[PDB]
RNA sequence: AUCUUAGUUCAACUUUAAAUUUGCCCACAGAACCAAAUCCCCUUGUAAAUUUAACUGUUAGUCCAAAGAGGAACAGCUCUUUGGACACUAGGAAAAAACCUUGUAGAGAGAGUAAAAAAUGAUCCCAAACAUAUAACUGAACUCCUCACACCCAAUUGGACCAAUCUA
């Protein structure tokens, strides 16, 4: 969710040049 | 420069800045 | 501190300084004794009192009538005493409670002479264009208290 | 849009300057709140009409007592601008099964016995 | 015309209300219990109250009927003689 | 409505409570039909309530007769001459008792708007106000801007 | 109209609130025996009584809740010692 | 014709009797009498609120007149009689002003006394002994 | 949805009767990779909610605060959304549906308050006045007081009474 500390855990686009 | 709702007007008036009075008037004392 | 006389140095009201309380208490006691000795000797005439009753403050005196808008569950002609006297006055003196006068100092007697129902009153509501029209007739009850005596006693 | 307001907790933090300004104390807080309504439910959103209807504050001033526990404070933090909260004071203790019918609440918020 | 000229009396009224609500802020920053301590202390009363509501709701039924009430209606022809 | 109605001032018959209270109602006539259906509450009142009322009010002469033959009525007469009729047809014994007590508990004046709720014959003790109370006097009684 | 002053002196804002004016008996009989109390006084006694009963009830419930929490803390903090033996 | 209202006369007179004192055709013609009678009764109901408001404003005026006769405005009199814990209302204050001038003179003197006590107290530094009349009496 | 937007049917909302037991508020936990808040529930304040039987009625409203899309970021402009008010009482801003204050209703010749005062182009200007006597007072159908209580919404729905006529 966005209002929880776990937000932004699934990000992977930034892990690709 | 549109008009404000009246209650917003009162809020703007009550919260208006009030400056701290100087201890002495500079004219009659440095 | 010193400031030369102008139109605003002093305010436009007089400097009223009250008398020293030590002498003022003696003066108050003296005048209280004077009024008391007026009461003891019968040095007064007709009396009037500010009696508090159903919810109202009536200014009354002997032989007068009062009309209370609430039934008082008293037979016809039963003497009663009206506590809660706020002020009782004669020609030369008058006594002021804070806010009531003691049960001993003043005695107000009244009598129930008539119990009846007031004249019919109308309650009509109307609003335009909404077919809102209603009419009611109310007769609040009431009772007439005659006041028979205001007596005073020299307890000051 | 217009939405419910979530008040940040930072405001509900008495300071060392507030404590000596009202008759309170951080340690040993007060059991009961005496609350009165001093503003109309009308002209306010329904999520305040319902809260007021729930706290028994329907009538005007007419004081009413509530626990000082967070389950109720969460409700009073929504209607804090339509009510006055004062702390009930018991300088003679809870009444006994005698003196229940001879109590009195003074304007300062103290419950006392036999006037 | 459309704008107004907020008076001094209005400012004083608003400051009165602001002060009342600041006191309210103060009397809510110190609860007697905490979230966990309170939990359950009112369960018994709540359960009994709702059971009272239930027993009230589940008691509806027509009222009794008595022979005396029916036979009293013959009084509408009671005569002297 | 007030404008559309008479009015009077608050008063009593003969300064009633001053010396001794006197009960104004002096006569009460009941007409009760022995057969009519509307005369049922009246018959109950006469059978089990009129004796007690007579005992409680010995200054009121209560007559009861049985010759309206269809409709009852109570006619109350007072000391000050006023008469007052009330219908008791199709009423309960509770209503008739309440009504008869009401009749016996009021002076025979008119039930109209009392203009004042307080009537006093000596309204002033210190002297009623006139424009010269609380007003000073000057030497030799001179008007302003005089000479002599 | 001094409601501000009256509340600044621990009095009711409204002289018709609580005071000698509103709750003392407005009248007695001529002989001296008191009068059957007024309806307003009865209703105010009833409402103040209900207020007091609610006060005592809520305070009792809160204290009992604190005691129950104490008991649970005891029986969960100490019964773990029963697993610290053998 | 099976059923015809046989007593419309009395239903008319129930409304005309309240209009005999009106002016115009609207005191004998039902279609107009009804509307004006209804307006009359609505005003009759709604006017009690104004009766209370008006008598109170008359009393405030009379009390202002009497109090100005003694060099004392009306704010002072009421706002400093209560500070002496005298719960005299305004009806009886007006009656005293008209019918008992010297009693009202005394009340005005008391008000001025308390006003002076207040000014003297506030002018001072601290909680010097309270005024002889400024001492409250507790319940 | 409708040869449909001057209407109808279904739903949503409303009403009555009946059955049952949970309904609302709600912290902590929880809802994605590509700002306001929202959803969900233990407790807690409450007393309501769901279900069944049976009907009618309303339906594409105006203004104000706010966030957007269209016309400038304007045209007092069309539309969507969250809230309030109106079509219900009462007091204020001059008159004033839409701003501010206030609701559950009667009598009182009682009381306390709420909001509420300006600063520095075309018939005929438009309250009158006032620079300095202590800040309080005034002000409702809100609240208290003595008494009494079913006795201030449209469409609709439930209920208690009843005028006059005929018949037994
Ligand atoms: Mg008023
Ligand atoms: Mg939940
Ligand atoms: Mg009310
Ligand atoms: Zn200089």
């Amino acid at each position: 969710y966005k209002t929880k500390p776990t937000h932004g855990i699934g990000k992977y686009k930034h892990l690709i040049k | 420069r549109r008009v404000m709702h009246f209650q917003r007007q009162k809020l703007m008036a009550v919260t208006e800045y009030i400056p701290p009075k100087p201890a002495i008037h500079p004219s009659c004392l440095p | 501190g010193y400031v030369p006389k102008t139109s605003l140095s002093s305010p436009p009201w007089p400097e009223v300084v009250l008398p020293d309380p030590v002498e003022e208490t003696r003066h108050h006691a003296e005048v209280v004794k004077k009024v008391n000795e007026m009461i003891v000797t019968g040095q007064y005439g007709r009396l009037f009192a500010v009696v508090h009753f159903a919810s109202r403050q009536w200014k009354v005196t002997s032989e007068d009538l009062i009309l209370i808008g609430n039934e008082l569950d008293l037979a016809c002609g039963e003497r009663i005493r009206l506590e809660k006297v706020l002020l009782v006055g004669a020609d030369n003196f008058t006594l002021l409670g804070k806010p009531l006068l003691g049960k001993d100092l003043v005695r107000v007697e009244a009598t129930v002479i008539e119990k009846t129902e007031s004249w019919p009153r109308i309650i009509m509501r109307f609003r335009k264009r909404k077919n809102f029209k209603k009419k009611r007739i109310v007769t609040t009850p009431q009772t007439v208290l005659r006041i028979n005596s205001i007596e005073i006693a020299p307890c000051l | 849009k217009f939405t419910r307001s979530r008040i940040p907790e930072k405001v509900f933090q008495a300071s060392p300057e507030d404590h000596e300004k009202y008759g309170g104390d951080p340690q040993n807080p007060h059991k009961l709140h005496i609350v009165t309504r001093i503003k109309s439910t009308r002209r306010r959103p329904y999520w305040e009409k319902d809260i007021i209807k729930m706290l028994g504050l329907e009538k005007a001033h007419t004081p009413q007592v509530h626990k000082n526990i967070p389950s109720v404070n969460a409700k009073l933090k929504v209607v804090k601008h339509l009510i006055r909260i004062k702390p009930l004071k018991l300088p003679q203790g809870l009444p006994a099964e005698e003196n229940m019918s001879n109590t009195c609440l003074k304007s300062t918020g103290e419950l006392v016995v036999q006037w | 015309r459309r704008p107004r000229f907020v008076s001094l009396r209005a400012k004083q009224n608003m400051i009165r209300r602001l002060e009342i609500e600041a006191e309210n802020h103060y009397w809510l920053s110190m609860p007697y219990m905490t979230r966990e301590q309170e939990r359950g202390h009112a369960a018994v009363r709540r359960r009994e109250a709702f059971e009272a509501i239930k027993a009230a709701a589940t008691s509806k039924f027509p009222p009794h009927r008595f022979i005396a009430d029916q036979l009293d209606h013959l009084n509408v022809t009671k005569k002297w003689s | 409505t007030a404008r559309g109605t008479p009015s009077r001032f608050l008063a009593s018959v003969l300064h009633n409570g001053l010396g001794r209270y006197v009960q104004q109602l002096q006569r009460l006539s009941f007409s009760v039909s022995r057969d009519g259906a509307s005369s049922r509450g009246a018959r109950e009142f006469v059978e089990r309530e009129v004796i007690d009322f007579a005992r409680r009010n010995p200054g009121v002469v209560i007559y009861v007769n049985s010759r309206p033959c269809c409709v009852p009525r109570v006619v109350a007469e007072y000391l000050n001459g006023a008469v007052r009729e009330e219908s008791i047809h199709c009423k309960s014994v509770e209503e008739i008792s309440t009504l008869v007590q009401k009749l016996a508990d009021q002076s025979g004046l008119d039930v109209i708007r009392i203009r004042k709720p307080f009537h006093t014959d000596n309204p002033s003790i210190q002297g009623q106000w006139h424009p010269f109370t609380n007003k000073p006097t000057t030497f030799r009684g001179l008007r302003p801007r005089e000479v002599q | 109209a001094g409601g501000q002053w009256r509340l600044q002196q621990g009095l009711a804002a409204n002289p018709s609130g609580y005071g000698p004016l509103t709750e003392l008996p407005d009248w007695s009989y001529a002989d001296g025996r008191p009068a059957p109390p007024m309806k307003g006084q009865l209703r105010r006694k009833a409402e103040r009584e209900t207020f007091a009963r609610r006060v005592v009830l809520l305070s009792q419930e809160m204290d009992a809740g604190l005691q129950a929490w104490q008991l649970r803390q005891q029986k969960l903090q100490e019964e773990q010692r029963k697993q610290e033996n053998a | 014709l099976r059923n015809r209202v046989t007593d419309r006369y009395f239903r008319i007179q129930e409304v005309l009797k309240h209009a005999r004192h009106f002016r115009g055709r609207k005191n004998r013609c039902y279609r107009l009498a009804v509307r004006t009678v209804i307006r009359a009764f609505v005003k009759c109901t709604k006017a009690r609120y104004l009766k209370k408001k008006n008598m109170r404003t008359l009393w405030i005026n009379r009390i202002t007149a009497a109090s100005q006769e003694h060099g004392l405005k009306y704010p002072a009199l009421i706002g400093n009689l209560v500070k002496c814990q005298v719960e005299l209302n305004r009806k009886v204050l007006a009656d005293l002003a008209i019918y008992e001038p010297k009693t009202f003179k005394s009340l005005a003197a008391l008000a001025s006394r308390r006003r002076h006590e207040g000014f003297a107290a506030a002018l001072g530094d601290g909680k010097e002994p309270e005024g002889i009349f400024s001492r409250v009496v507790q319940y």
